[PDB]
RNA sequence: ACAGGUUUGGUCCUGGCCUUUCUAUUAAUUCUUAAUAAAAUUACACAUGCAAGUAUCCGCGCCCCGGUGAGAAUGCCCUCCAGAUCUUAAAGAUCAAAAGGAGCAGGUAUCAAGCACACCUAUAACGGUAGCUCAUAACGCCUUGCUCAACCACACCCCCACGGGAAACAGCAGUGAUAAAAAUUAAGCCAUGAACGAAAGUUUGACUAAGUUAUAUUAAUUAGAGUUGGUAAAUCUCGUGCCAGCCACCGCGGUCAUACGAUUAACCCAAAUUAAUAGAUCCACGGCGUAAAGAGUGUUUAAGAAAAAAAAUCACAAUA
C-alpha cells in the first residue's frame, strides 16, 4: 500500500497479529471519543490502530463509532444478557486499553489453545479422500501396498481380463 | 433404474419368482444360529444405546459442566 | 440433497482404479450413492495383500459404536469384517460359506482319489 | 483516485473477449456463392483469389483460398478457419485446404 | 539411490520420540487372562459348533419344503486335506 | 429459503386437492381389490401374480371370511387358528374373535376387516389387536367339542442361558478399561441376553402405529 | 425457557431515521465490513424497524435493540429496549450530568 | 514477467497492438504396441431390445441410483427447522421442507424513479394513521448452472399440470435430422451399493471385468511434421520477376530473393507436429501545466476529515 498515513496497519499480517477475542455473549461495543484535546489522545489512537484489529477476530461483533457527543471518552459493551460494561479512558494510552479490554471481556490463553485443539481432531490423518480435506488420495500412496495400475502395470495373472479367458477356457 | 409410470417389459412378464431348493438339515441349523446371532447383536446394540445416553448426560449436566459454569459467572462478578 | 426416507447405514465406499479396488468404511444415507456424501468416514479395507501378506483393515472403535448406538444399520460385508476383527460375534452365514468349502474340498479329495484308483 | 472513490468503484475487472468473424467456433463449413479476385492496399499490389460463401450460421461473409491454383465453383462446400489477411482489409476467413471439395495445392508437374 | 546409501549428504532434522510416556502396563500390549473358553478348547460360543437337529424339525421341513427338496448331508469334516 | 420475486403458483396446491378428492371418492373396495383368478394366479386389479410357494395353500384352503360369514354373529367369540402356526408349532396359537365387519361389495360375502385377541404359543394378551393377513388362504375354525383341548396349555419353562461371554476383542477392552482405572476384579464379564427377547418373524406385527408416549 | 429467535442479530445499535408510522421507529445501524481488495473498513448501512410502545423516538437518537422473540410481521422483528442518547438531551453515563458536546451544562464538582 | 518486436530523418516521453509460457476441442499431415484416465454437437424427432422387483397372498420398493444444464442472477455461507424415516428403555440420531439474515454474490444508470410496494388497535372483522423500497443502485433489461467429498434446478410443452396441446429414450446401446464435434444395438450379478424376504436367496445397462478412439500421461517395439529476414534456435543452388505467392507483429516479390515454389544442408519438437477458436494471465495503491484527465462559479444535503499550533476583514474599479 501506497496511499493512507500507516499504509502498515492495511496488510494481512497487521490484521492478524492483534490478539484481542471477545466471549461469545459480547454483541455490541460502542466507542465515543473526541477529536480535540489531549485527554483523548488514547482513544483516538486506540481507534485509529487497534479496532481493526479487534473486528478482524470478531467479525461477528458490531462496532460503531461516536464523535464528539460525550466530553470524557468511553468504551460500553453490550452483551446477551442485557448487561452493560462502561470503561471509562480519559488518560490511559492505546496499549493500557488493549490490555484493560482483554481481561474484563477477552478470553483466556488456555481457552484459545483448547479451542484449536479440539478443532485439530476434525482433519484425521487416518482418513483418506481430496486432497483439500485428507492428506491421502488411495491406498496405493501407502508405501508396500500394490501401487497404482496407471503408475506400475499390474501382473498378468491379477488383471481381470486374463482370469475371465481362463475361466471361459 | 426404471421409474414408477414406465411400463415394465414384455419377455419376462409371464414369471414371478423360482426359489431355489432347501436342504432340511443345513437350513435348519442356520435358522438356529441367525436366531442366537440377532439377539446378541439386540443386546450390544442396547448397551451401545445405554453408552450414548451417558456420554450425552454427563456433557449436558455432568459435574464438571456445573463447575465450568460456576467458574465463568464467578471470573464474570 | 433432500431425500423422502432412509436409514442411516455403516458400508463400504469402492474406490481407485481398475484391477485395484479400494474400500473405505464411511457411514452415510441409505439413498444417497454409494460414493456420495458421508457424515464420517470410520476407516478403510485393502482388499489386495502387500509384501508381507497382510489386508490391512482400519477401524474406528469409539466411533463405530456410537454411531451403532443410535441405531445405524450393517450391510453384510461390514458385518463379516466386524466379526473377523473380534468386535462382533461370527456371523453365520461365514460359518456355512466355511462348512461348504469343507464338503466341497472332500469331495474334490475323494473324487480324485476314486479316479486314482 | 484515493481509498474512497477506489472502494466505491471497485477494482477493475478485464471485460470478456469480443467474438470474432466465427461467432467464436474454431471452424464453419459454407457453401461457394461466387468466386471474384480481390486486389491488396499499397505498397503491396496482386491479384488475390477470395471467394464469397455463407456460412452454417447463415450469414454470408468473404473469404480467402491460401496456395496456388484452385478448382473451387459455386455451389461447393469448403470449411474456412478464422485466421485473416493483412494486405485486404475486411477479408477476415481462409479456406483450410484439404477437406471437402477443396484439395491441396497440385505440385507442378 | 546415492542418499539412501549414505553416499551424499543431505539435511536430518531433529525428530522428537513418538510417545510421550513409555508404559507396557497397559493391556493392549500385555498378555490378557485367558478366557474360560478358550483354555478348554471348546468353541467362543456353542452356536459356532455343528449340532444333529431332531428328526421331528426335519420333517416338518421336507413337508413344509416338499417339491423342491434336496439333498440333505451330514456334519462337516473336521479337517480338510490338501489335494 | 426465499426471494423476492417469488410466483405465487397456485395448479399444485389445485391438483393436490383433487387428487385426494379423488382417491377419497374412487377408494378401491376390499373385495374388487383382492378379488382374484384361481387359474392364471394372476390378481385382475393389481396385475400381480402369486409366488409359486402360494399356490399349493389357495386351492386347498379357505380364507378367513369364507370360513366367518355361515355363523350367527360372524363368529364373535369364536377361536380362529390359521395353517401356518399348525404346521411350525406344536403349541396351540388361535384369535379370539372381537368384532368384524365385512364388506357388502361382495356377492359371497368373502372379504372384510376383523380384530381379535391374540393368544401365540400359550401367551395371550390383554388388548384387542387388528387381524393380519386375513385375505391369505390359510385359515382353519376350530369345534365347539375342541375349544377346550387346544385352550389348555402345558406350561414349559425356557431353557436359555441368561448370559453369554462377550465377543473377543470387546471382551479385552472391558478388562483394559477397569485394569487403567484401578478395578483389578477378575470376574469375567457377562452379556445380560435379557432385554434382548426377540418375537418369532411368524408373529403378527402391530397395524396400527404407537403415538407419543 | 425457550424464547429463542431466528435472527443472526440479537442486540444492535443504531441511529434513528423517522417515526412516520404509528408506534413504529425506522432506525439505521452501522457496522464495519472488510474490503476485500483494499483490506479496509467501510461504514455499512442497513435500516431496521423497532416498535416502540410508549413513542418516545426523536429523529437523531441513538437506540439499543432487542431481538424480538416472534415476529410481528415480514419487517418488523425488533423492539426497542433503550434510548442510549437522546437528542440535544445527553447525560454523561460515567458522572450522570446533563452535557451539550464538549462542555457540560452543569458543574460535576459542584453538588450544592 | 527478468522482458522482447513495432511510431520517428533522429533522440527522449507517453501510449496500443503482437511475440515468448501452459491447458482443452475441432481440422490438416502423419501413425507401431501395451497399460491407465477420460469420452463432450444438439432440453431437436426417435424404430427395436433392455434399465424394478422381491415375497406363502398382505405389504414394502419402484428418476432412490442414474441422466441433463433447459430454466433462473439464480446463489455461497449461516440461524432456525416442521415433517418423513431408522433405533429403542420414547428420546437419541440421519435427511431436512417452509421461513428467516452478520456478511459475501455476473454485466449494464443511455434502466432513475418503482406505483401500494407500509404500520397500529383489536379482530384475525371493522376502524384508524399515510406511509414503504431507492444514486452504498430500488424498479427494469441482457448474458449464465455453481463458490465442487458436493450443491441448486428440470423430467415432452403450456413457470405449475385439475385441464389442454399432445402421444414423450435429458436410463444403457443404437437410428434420423442437424453440427467444425462420430464408443459396443456386447458380457456377468463373482465383488461392492440399493430394493425385498426370518432365512438359504433373487433382481439390478448403478457397478464390476471387457470392446472402440493418439483426447491426455507412462513404458517401449515406433518416425514423421514444422520452421530457417528480424523479435527467435537454423541453408545453398535453381526457377519466378510488385507476376504466381508469403506473414503472429514489423515486412518480402518491380530479371543477381538466406522471406515466393523446388532442391541440398541445417535447426527444433517427436507418436506426435502445425494451424484455428476459446480459457489461464494481463489495466490504476498509476495519473490529471504542455499528453486522455481539475468539470464556467459559489453555497448546502448525504457523507467524511479534525488529532500540534494558529487564523472576523478592510484607502482604491463589487453589485442593484
Ligand atoms: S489412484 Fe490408487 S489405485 Fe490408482
Ligand atoms: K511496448
Ligand atoms: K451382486
Ligand atoms: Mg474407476
Ligand atoms: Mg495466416
Ligand atoms: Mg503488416
Ligand atoms: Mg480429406
Ligand atoms: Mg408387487
Ligand atoms: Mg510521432
Ligand atoms: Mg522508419
Ligand atoms: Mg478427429
Ligand atoms: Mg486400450
Ligand atoms: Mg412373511
Ligand atoms: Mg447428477
Ligand atoms: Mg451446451
Ligand atoms: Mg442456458
Ligand atoms: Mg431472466
Ligand atoms: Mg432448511
Ligand atoms: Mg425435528
Ligand atoms: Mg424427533
Ligand atoms: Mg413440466
Ligand atoms: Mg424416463
Ligand atoms: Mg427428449
Ligand atoms: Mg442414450
Ligand atoms: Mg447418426
Ligand atoms: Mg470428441
Ligand atoms: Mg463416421
Ligand atoms: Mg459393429
Ligand atoms: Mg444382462
Ligand atoms: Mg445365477
Ligand atoms: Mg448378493
Ligand atoms: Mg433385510
Ligand atoms: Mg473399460
Ligand atoms: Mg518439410
Ligand atoms: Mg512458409
Ligand atoms: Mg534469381
Ligand atoms: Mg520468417
Ligand atoms: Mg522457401
Ligand atoms: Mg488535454
Ligand atoms: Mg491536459
Ligand atoms: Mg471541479
Ligand atoms: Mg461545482
Ligand atoms: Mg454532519
Ligand atoms: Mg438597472
Amino acid at each position: 500500500p501506497m496511499k493512507g498515513r500507516f499504509p502498515i496497519r492495511r496488510t494481512l499480517q497487521y490484521l492478524g497479529q492483534g490478539d484481542v477475542v471477545f466471549k461469545d455473549s459480547v454483541k455490541v461495543m460502542t466507542v465515543n471519543y473526541n477529536t480535540h484535546g489531549e485527554l483523548g489522545e488514547g482513544a483516538r489512537k486506540f481507534v485509529f490502530f487497534n479496532i481493526p484489529q479487534i473486528q478482524y477476530k470478531n467479525p461477528w461483533v458490531q462496532i460503531t463509532m461516536f464523535k464528539n457527543m460525550t466530553p470524557s471518552p468511553f468504551l460500553r459493551f453490550y452483551l446477551d444478557s442485557g448487561e452493560q460494561v462502561l470503561v471509562d479512558v480519559e488518560s490511559k494510552s492505546n496499549k493500557e486499553i488493549v490490555e484493560h479490554i482483554r481481561k474484563i471481556l477477552g478470553k483466556n490463553e488456555e481457552t484459545l489453545e483448547k479451542e484449536e485443539q479440539e478443532k485439530k481432531q476434525l482433519s484425521h490423518p487416518a482418513h483418506f479422500g481430496p486432497r483439500k480435506y485428507c492428506l491421502r488420495e488411495c491406498m496405493c500412496e501407502v508405501e508396500g501396498q500394490v501401487p497404482c495400475p496407471g503408475l506400475v502395470p499390474l501382473p498378468k495373472e491379477m488383471t481381470g481380463k486374463y482370469k475371465a479367458a481362463l475361466k471361459a477356457t | 433404474r426404471k421409474t414408477r409410470h414406465d411400463p415394465p417389459a414384455k419377455s419376462k412378464a409371464g414369471r414371478v419368482a423360482t426359489p431355489p431348493a432347501v436342504d432340511p438339515t443345513e437350513f435348519f441349523v442356520l435358522t438356529e444360529r441367525y436366531r442366537q446371532y440377532r439377539q446378541t447383536v439386540r443386546a450390544l446394540r442396547l448397551e451401545f444405546m445405554s453408552e450414548v445416553r451417558k456420554k450425552l448426560h454427563e456433557a449436558r449436566a455432568g459435574v464438571q459442566a456445573e463447575r465450568k459454569a460456576q467458574e465463568d459467572a464467578a471470573e464474570h462478578r | 440433497r433432500a431425500y423422502r426416507g432412509g436409514h442411516l447405514t455403516i458400508r463400504l465406499a469402492l474406490g481407485g482404479c481398475t484391477n485395484r479396488p479400494f474400500y473405505r468404511i464411511v457411514a452415510a444415507h441409505s439413498k444417497c450413492p454409494r460414493d456420495g456424501r458421508f457424515v464420517e468416514q470410520l476407516g478403510s479395507y485393502d482388499p489386495l495383500p502387500n509384501s508381507h501378506g497382510e489386508k490391512l483393515v482400519a477401524l474406528n472403535f469409539d466411533r463405530i459404536r456410537h454411531w451403532i448406538g443410535c441405531g445405524a444399520h450393517l450391510s453384510k460385508p461390514v458385518e463379516k469384517l466386524l466379526g473377523l476383527s473380534g468386535f462382533y460375534p461370527l456371523h453365520p452365514m461365514m460359518i456355512t460359506n466355511a462348512e461348504r468349502l469343507r464338503r466341497k474340498r472332500a469331495r474334490e479329495v475323494l473324487l480324485a482319489s476314486q479316479k486314482t484308483d | 483516485a484515493t481509498l474512497n472513490q477506489m472502494h466505491r468503484l471497485g477494482p477493475p475487472k478485464h471485460p470478456p473477449g469480443k467474438m470474432g468473424p466465427t461467432a467464436g467456433r474454431p471452424q464453419l463449413k459454407g457453401v461457394v456463392l461466387r468466386t471474384f479476385i480481390r486486389k491488396p492496399k499499397k505498397p503491396n499490389s496482386a491479384n488475390r483469389k477470395c471467394c464469397r460463401v455463407r456460412l452454417s450460421t447463415g450469414r454470408e461473409a468473404v473469404c480467402f483460398i491460401p496456395g496456388e491454383g484452385h478448382s473451387l465453383q459455386e455451389h461447393h462446400v469448403v470449411l474456412v478457419q478464422g485466421g485473416r489477411t493483412q494486405d485486404l482489409p475486411g477479408v477476415k476467413l481462409t479456406v483450410v485446404r484439404g477437406k471437402y471439395d477443396c484439395g491441396h495445392v497440385q505440385k507442378k508437374k | 539411490k546415492a542418499r539412501d546409501h549414505g553416499l551424499l549428504r543431505y539435511h536430518i532434522p531433529q525428530v522428537e520420540p513418538r510417545d510421550l510416556d513409555f508404559s507396557t502396563t497397559h493391556g493392549a500390549v500385555s498378555s490378557t487372562p485367558p478366557a474360560p473358553t478358550l483354555v478348554s478348547g471348546d468353541p467362543w460360543y456353542p452356536w459356532y459348533s455343528w449340532k444333529q437337529p431332531p428328526e421331528r424339525e426335519l420333517s416338518r421341513l421336507r413337508r413344509l419344503y416338499q417339491g423342491r427338496l434336496r439333498e440333505e448331508s451330514g456334519p462337516p469334516p473336521e479337517l480338510m486335506p490338501e489335494v | 429459503m426465499a426471494r423476492k420475486k417469488v410466483r405465487p403458483r397456485l395448479i399444485a396446491e389445485l391438483a393436490r386437492r383433487v387428487r385426494a378428492l379423488r382417491e377419497q371418492r374412487e377408494r378401491p373396495r376390499d373385495s374388487q381389490r383382492y378379488a382374484l383368478d384361481y387359474e392364471t394366479m394372476m390378481r385382475p386389479h393389481s396385475g400381480n401374480r402369486l409366488p409359486m410357494r402360494a399356490w399349493a395353500d389357495v386351492r386347498h384352503e379357505s380364507r378367513l371370511l369364507q370360513l366367518l360369514n355361515r355363523l350367527p354373529l360372524f363368529g364373535l367369540g369364536r377361536l380362529v387358528t390359521r395353517k401356518s402356526w399348525l404346521w411350525q408349532h406344536d403349541e396351540p396359537c388361535y384369535w379370539r374373535l372381537t368384532r368384524v365387519r365385512p364388506d357388502y361389495a361382495a356377492e359371497n360375502l368373502d372379504h372384510g376387516k376383523a380384530w381379535g385377541i391374540l393368544t401365540f404359543k400359550g401367551k395371550t394378551e390383554s388388548e384387542a389387536r387388528e387381524i393380519e393377513q386375513v385375505m391369505y388362504h390359510d385359515w382353519r375354525l376350530v369345534p365347539k367339542h375342541e375349544e377346550e383341548a387346544f385352550t389348555a396349555f402345558t406350561l414349559v419353562p425356557e431353557d436359555t442361558p441368561l448370559s453369554v461371554p462377550y465377543p473377543p476383542l470387546l471382551r479385552a477392552m472391558i478388562l483394559a478399561q477397569r485394569q487403567k482405572y484401578g478395578d483389578t476384579s477378575t470376574e469375567e464379564p457377562m452379556l445380560n441376553l435379557e432385554r434382548a427377547r426377540i418375537d418369532p418373524w411368524d408373529y403378527p406385527a402391530k397395524l396400527e402405529a404407537k403415538t407419543k408416549t | 425457557s425457550i424464547a429463542r429467535s431466528s435472527v443472526h442479530a440479537k442486540w444492535v445499535v443504531g441511529k434513528v431515521i423517522g417515526t412516520a408510522m404509528q408506534k413504529t421507529a425506522k432506525v439505521r445501524v452501522t457496522r464495519l465490513v472488510l474490503d476485500p481488495y483494499l483490506l479496509k473498513y467501510f461504514n455499512k448501512r442497513k435500516t431496521y424497524f423497532a416498535h416502540d410502545a410508549l413513542q418516545q423516538c426523536t429523529v437523531g437518537d441513538i437506540v439499543l435493540l432487542k431481538a424480538l422473540p416472534v415476529p410481528r410481521t415480514k419487517h418488523v422483528k425488533h423492539e426497542l429496549a433503550e434510548i442510549i442518547f437522546k437528542v440535544g438531551q445527553v447525560i454523561d453515563p460515567v458522572t450522570g450530568k446533563p452535557c451539550a458536546g464538549t462542555t457540560y451544562l452543569e458543574s460535576p464538582i459542584s453538588p450544592e
